[PDB]
C-alpha cells in the first residue's frame, strides 16, 4: 500500500521528494514510539560481500529492533579467495528463494541494481555498491540535518574535505538540491574539490555555491559542517601532510558557529576533526550514527509492511 | 620619567643574556633549545612588558657565552630579539638574530615516510624565503614545506 | 534497583562479596527455572576485537536463552588489519548508540574499562581485555566450585601449572580469598611458580598456602583441582618437555582423591590432563564449561533486568 | 648600613609561590604541569642556593592560585618543599609535599599495550608506598610499578 | 682520481653539470671497449630493502660485466614484512662493515641519504628512495637520449602521463634543465599535472615549456618523446577510462614524426603504449633500458676505480 | 694437510683447545694478507632453511672474498613454507652431489649433524640450528676479543640480557672455559639466569663467576663485557617493563670503565645498547661484527684448502 512497499532502495537518485519526506517521517515516528514487533517473522540476508561492519552492525541492529531475524556473511579478504566460482546473479537468484529481503554491501558498482533482476519479489536493498550508491547513509546523514535544524530547505550547508572521491557527498548534495532555499559552501583543496557535474546541476536548478579555502571564512554563516576524512594515498605523504592539517577540525574554530549548527561526519575519523570537537555542542556525528539505525530501521519497514501509520 | 616605568628587568652578574621576546613564544625556546640542561643559575621573567611592551618572554643565564650560530637559528620564533654579551652588567658586545643557513636537531620533517622519523640522527633543513612563507627541505626526505606547517606540530 | 543494575563488569578485584553471591545466587536460580524471555527486546553487542569463539558462543548462548537478540563480529587477524583506522574509544562511542549492552573482549589490557567511558549509560562486560581481566571466566570458575563443593568457604584449593601468566588463576586465587577458611596449593614448576604479589595478598589476609613439586601430595587433601594448561612457548621444547608430561593429570592419580574433589579446567586443554580423566568421576571441567552459561546468563540479566527474584 | 656583598632579588608580588625543588627538576614542574597555558607573571630562576648542599629552584607566579590539594598532585617530584601562597602583599599559607590518591596526566604505564597509547584519555594511576619505592596501579590496565620505571621511556 | 671516485650517488640533484658528462662518456667507452676486470675482487651489497626486480636484474648484471662478485637479497628479510627488526642505522652499520660498495633501493625519502652517514668510507648508490631520488634512471634516459640525439641540448622533449607523481620525470626535467636551448612540452591529465615547483624553476632559468591535452599536438618537431604509465589507482577506475584520451601512444599517430625521433619509457608499461609502436624506428624504451646496464656500470667503475682509463 | 681439511664443523663443542687457536691465526692471516683466489673454482651453496639475511651476507660475503662461487635460497622454498616438501636427508643427498661445500641454517637443533651423514665427503659447516649450535657466532666473537685483548686467558667476562635462553652466550662461556685465569660476572633477570648445567661445568673446572643485578656491580673491572637483547614475549609485556632494569647499557655508566673493555653483542640490538654508546671507544659490537668475515673466511680455508699458507 505504502508508497514503498514491496521496492527496491537502490540509487538515492531514484526517489521522489515525497518518497525521502516518508522515510524520514517514518524514521522520526520509529524513533518516537519503538515497535519491536512490527518485523515479526521475517528474514533477512545481511549480505556483505564487501566487508563493511560498522555498517553490518547498524543495519543489522535495526533488522533487530523490529523483530526480524537476520542471516547472512561479511564474505572479505580471506573469505573473497574466489573470483570465479559463482556469479552474483546466480548468488542473488538462489539466496532469494530462502530470504524475505536483502540487503547486501558490494565491491563494485551496479550490483544491487543487478541483484534486483534475479531477486523475483525479494526487495533488495544496496549498503554500498561499489563507488556508486549507499542511499543507507545519505538518509541518516539528512534525518539528522532536519531533525537539528528543523527543515531540509533554505539552509547553508558546508562540506568539507576529500569532495572529489567522497560518494556520500555527492549523494547527500543531490538529495539537498530537493528542496528549496540552501546555498553551499565547498572547503575542499585544489586537487580534491567539488566535480563540475556537481556544481552544474546546481547551476541548474539555479543553487547558491561558492568555494573557499579553509571553514573559517564561511564558518560563521553555516548551519551544517559536514567533515569527510581525507586519504593519504589520495594524494601523497607531504602533499597530503602539507594540507592534511590545514582542513582539520579543531575546538578554537567554532567560537563563531552558531547555537543551531552542528557538526557532522559519516565516519570513521582520525584527523579531520579534533578529539576536542566531541565535547562543544555542535558535535552531532554519533548523533548522526545511532540515526543511521532510524534511517534503515524505516526503510525496512516501508519495504516489508504493506501499510503503517506508526 | 618619575610618571611610570617598572619593579623587574633586571641587568645583573656576568652572563650573556637576550631581550625582547614574542609572548607565549619564549618557554617554547628553553625546551627547543636544551637550556635548562646545565646546572648554572638563570633567573626568567614572562609576560614582563620590556622598554618596548609588547608582551615578551625573557631569560637571563649566568657565565655561558652566546654565539652568532646557535644565535640565528633563534630567528622564525622571536625574530626580532638581541643577545647582548655581559661581564656583569657589561654589555661588552651584542648582535641580533640573522636568520640562519640550516636548522638542525629541532624540528620534524610533515613527511609521514620522510626517513628521519625512526632512526637515530638529527632533523636536519634548509631556510628561504617567499612572500609569506619559510621554504623549508627536510634534508633526508627531501620535500620541502612551509614553515608554518613544520612548527604547528 | 537490585546491587548491580546498569552496572559495569571490568575487574573481578572490585566485586563485593554480597555483589559475587547475589550473581552466584542468580546463577543457580536462572538455572533452577530458565526464563527466555526476561531479555525479550533487548540487543547486545557481541564485540570480539580479539575472537575467542568458544568464548562467543558461551556469552552469546546466554544472550540467547534469555530472549534478547545479538549482533557483532570477531575481527580477528584478516579483519584487524588495520592498526589506525578507528580508535576503540570512537568505535564505542558509535556502537554504544545501537544496543542496549556491550560485551566486548579485546587483545588489550584497559579496554573494557576505557569503553566504560564512552558508552553513556550502555553497559560493558569485558570478555577479557588483554592480560588483565575476564571477570566472566572466575565466576563460572567459582559457581562451579560452589555447586560441587556447597559451599567457597573454608575449602583446599589446588592450583596445577603456569601459575605466573594464568590470570584466570589469579583472578579465581583472590576471588577466593575473599572467604574464610580455605588452603592453598600451588604445584607449578619453578619458572612458572605462583606471583609474589599474589602470595603476599594471601600473606596478608592470613590465608594458609604451601608449595608442592607434585600432585600427588596434596592429591589426597583436596576438594578443588584446577589444571591450567601450559604452553611449550613459555619455556623451550626440551625444558617445556622435561617437566610438561610431569605436571600433567592422569586416572592413575586419583586413587586417593575426595568423593566430593573436582578436577577443573578453564580449557583448551590438549596435555594437562589426559583422556582417560575424562571418565572418573572427578572430572567436572566440561560441567564447569556449561556453568559459564549461568554465570554469563545471571550476569546479563542482574545487569539489564531492574529487579529480580527468580 | 653599609657591609659588603651583592643581590638582585627577595620576596617580591603577590601569587601562589614555591620553596625548594632539586637541580634540573625544576624546569619539569612547568610543562609537565603546563605552567605556561597563560598570560600571568610566570617569572623563575633555577641554580641558586637558598639552604642546602648544593643546589635549590624556587618558582614565582601572581594572580593564580594554587588547588589546596593541587599541591598534593604535585608532590613526589620535589621531595620536601612550600607552597605559601601570597593573598595581597605578604606570606599567607603554608603547605607541604603530601602524596595525593592518584596522579593523572602526568604519567605513563609502562605496559607497552595498557591500552592507553593511541587511545584518547588521561592516564590514571593510584599511589601506594612501602620501604624500597613507591608503587602505582595502572587504572586502565591494572598493572603496578615503582616510581622509579614509571619515570622515563 | 676522477670527481666522483669514492663519493656517494644520492640524488640526481648532487650532480654537476660537468658530472653527467663524465659519467656518460664513461658509459659509452665501456660500450665501445668493455672492460669485464675493472672491478675484479670488488663486492658489492646489492641491498633491496624494497625489493624490486627489474632494478636489481639491470644493476647486478651492471656488476658481474665488471668482475665484481654481488650478495644481497630482496623484499623484508631480517627485519620482517613490514614491521619491527632494527634501525637502518644498524643494518648500514653492519653490512659496510664487509663490503666494498653498497647498492641500497628503499621505500622510504632519504634511506640512502642516511646510510651515507652510516656506511664509513663504503659508498652508498641509491637505487631510488621512496618518492626522493632515483638517479639511475634519470642517467641511463640521459645516456639513451645523448645517444639518439647525439645531444642534450637545443632539443624538444615531450612528457606525456602522469606527471605529478613521476618521481623519474621530475629529476629528468632538473637534469635536462642543466642544459641549453632545451623546449619542454608537457602533456597531462589535469588532475596530474606537471608541479608548479618544476615550472618556477624552469622560468627562473628562462627555459621554454608548454602544455597540451595530446599528444598530436606538438607531437611535430619533438625529438624525444617521453611515455609514463598512469596507473588504475591514480584516479577513479571511471575518472581514468574518461580521460584516458590521447595520454596513451598507438602507432597512428607517428606520420609527421622526426626521423630521429625516439620514443622512450621507464617501464613497465601496462596501456600507455601499444603493441605496434614497438615495430616502428621510434621505439627506444627497451633500448633505453639496456642502456641503463651501461649507466650503472659507469658509476661502478667510476665510483671504485680512480684512474679510470677505458 | 691441516687437522680441519674435510672435517664438518657443527657444534662449538667438537673444537679441540689447539683447534680454535689455528682457526684464529688464520682468521687474523687473511685480515693483514687476503687471498682473493684461495677458494677460486670452488662452488659453495649458502643454504638457509632457516632464512637470516643477516648471517647469510656475512657468511656469503665471506665466501666471494675467497674467489668462491655462490649458490643457495633463504626461506623455506621446494619444500613449502612450514608443511610437507621432502626430508632434510634427501635434499642433503641431492645438494652434497654437485657442491664442493655446505653452509646452512636450519631452525631445528641437530640439522647439520643430520646432514653430515648425508654429504658423503662434502663438508657441512652449522649457521646456527635452532636452539643448538652456532658456531659462527662464537668464533666471530673470541676472534674478536682476542684482538681487543690481545689474549682470551686471565680475563674478566661480563655477560648480560637473557642467558637462559641465549643461544650464543652458552658457547661462549663453553668456549672460554677452555682457557685458563677467566673470571665469569653473569648478570640477569632472575626469570631469565645462566643455566645451571653451565654453572656445574664452571665450577668442576675451578672456574670463577658471580651473579649480580646491575652491571654497575662488575663495571669496574670487566675487560669484555657480553650484551644481548631479552625480546619482550620473554616475558610479560609489563614483566618486562618492570625489571627492565640496568640489563640495558647507557654510555652514562662507562667512567671508571677499563680503557681495554670493549662492548660486543651479537646483534640485532633494539634497546639494551643506547645510541649514545656508539661514540665511546668500547662499542665493538659492530667490529665484532665484520670480524666474523675472517671467522667464516678462515673456515672455509681451512676446511676447503690443506696446506694452509697464509
Ligand atoms: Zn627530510
Ligand atoms: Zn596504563
Amino acid at each position: 500500500a505504502n508508497p514503498l512497499y514491496q521496492k527496491h532502495i537502490i540509487s538515492i537518485n531514484d526517489l521522489s521528494r515525497d518518497d525521502l519526506n516518508l522515510v524520514l517521517a517514518t524514521a522520526a515516528k520509529l524513533k518516537a514510539n519503538p515497535q519491536p514487533e512490527l518485523l515479526k517473522h521475517k528474514v533477512i540476508a545481511s549480505c556483505f560481500f564487501e566487508a563493511s561492519t560498522r555498517t553490518r552492525l547498524s543495519f543489522e541492529t535495526s533488522m533487530h529492533r523490529l523483530g526480524a531475524s537476520v542471516v547472512g556473511f561479511s564474505d572479505s579478504a580471506n573469505t573473497s579467495l574466489g573470483k570465479k566460482g559463482e556469479t552474483l546473479a546466480d548468488t542473488i537468484s538462489v539466496i532469494s528463494t530462502y530470504v524475505d529481503a536483502i540487503v547486501m554491501r558490494h565491491p563494485q558498482e551496479g550490483a544491487a541494481r543487478l541483484a534486483t533482476e534475479f531477486s523475483g519479489n525479494v526487495p533488495v536493498l544496496n549498503a554500498g555498491d561499489g563507488s556508486n550508491q549507499h542511499p543507507t547513509q545519505t538518509l541518516l546523514d539528512l534525518f539528522t540535518i532536519q531533525e537539528t535544524q528543523g527543515r531540509l530547505d533554505n539552509l547553508h550547508v558546508a562540506m568539507v574535505g576529500d569532495l572529489k572521491y567522497g560518494r556520500t557527498v555527492h549523494s547527500l548534495t543531490q538529495a539537498l538540491a530537493k528542496f528549496d532555499g540552501n546555498r553551499f559552501y565547498f572547503i575542499a583543496p585544489d586537487a580534491l574539490a567539488m566535480p563540475q557535474y556537481i556544481l552544474d546541476m546546481l547551476d541548474e536548478k539555479g543553487i547558491a555555491w561558492s568555494l573557499h579555502s579553509s571553514i573559517e571564512e564561511v564558518m560563521a554563516e553555516v548551519d551544517i559542517l559536514y567533515m569527510t576524512r581525507v586519504q593519504k594515498e589520495r594524494l601523497d605523504p607531504s602533499e597530503y601532510a602539507n594540507v592534511k592539517a590545514q582542513f582539520v577540525l579543531r575546538a578554537s574554530d567554532l567560537h563563531n558557529a552558531k547555537a543551531n549548527m552542528k557538526v557532522l561526519h559519516p565516519l570513521p575519523r582520525v584527523d579531520e576533526i579534533a578529539t576536542d570537537v566531541d565535547k562543544t555542542p555542535h558535535a552531532w556525528y554519533f548523533q548522526q550514527a545511532g540515526n543511521g539505525i532510524f534511517a534503515r530501521q524505516a526503510l525496512l519497514a516501508l519495504v516489508l509492511n504493506r501499510d503503517l501509520v506508526l | 620619567m618619575t610618571h611610570d616605568n617598572k619593579l623587574q628587568v633586571e641587568a645583573i652578574k656576568r652572563g650573556t643574556v637576550i631581550d625582547h621576546i614574542p609572548a607565549q613564544i619564549g618557554f617554547k625556546l628553553l625546551s627547543l633549545f636544551k637550556l635548562t640542561e646545565t646546572d648554572q643559575r638563570i633567573t626568567i621573567g614572562l609576560n614582563l612588558p620590556s622598554g618596548e611592551m609588547g608582551r615578551k618572554d625573557l631569560i637571563k643565564i649566568e657565565n655561558t657565552f652566546l654565539s652568532e650560530d646557535q644565535v640565528d637559528q633563534l630567528a622564525l620564533y622571536a625574530p626580532q630579539a638581541t643577545v647582548n654579551r655581559i661581564d656583569n652588567y657589561e654589555v661588552v658586545g651584542k648582535s641580533r638574530p640573522s636568520l640562519p643557513e640550516r636548522i638542525d636537531n629541532v624540528l620534524v620533517c610533515p613527511n609521514s615516510n620522510c626517513i628521519s622519523h625512526a632512526e637515530p640522527v638529527s632533523s636536519s633543513f634548509a631556510v628561504r624565503k617567499r612572500a609569506n612563507d619559510i621554504a623549508l627541505k627536510c634534508k633526508y626526505c627531501e620535500k620541502e614545506f612551509s614553515h608554518n606547517v613544520v612548527l604547528a606540530n
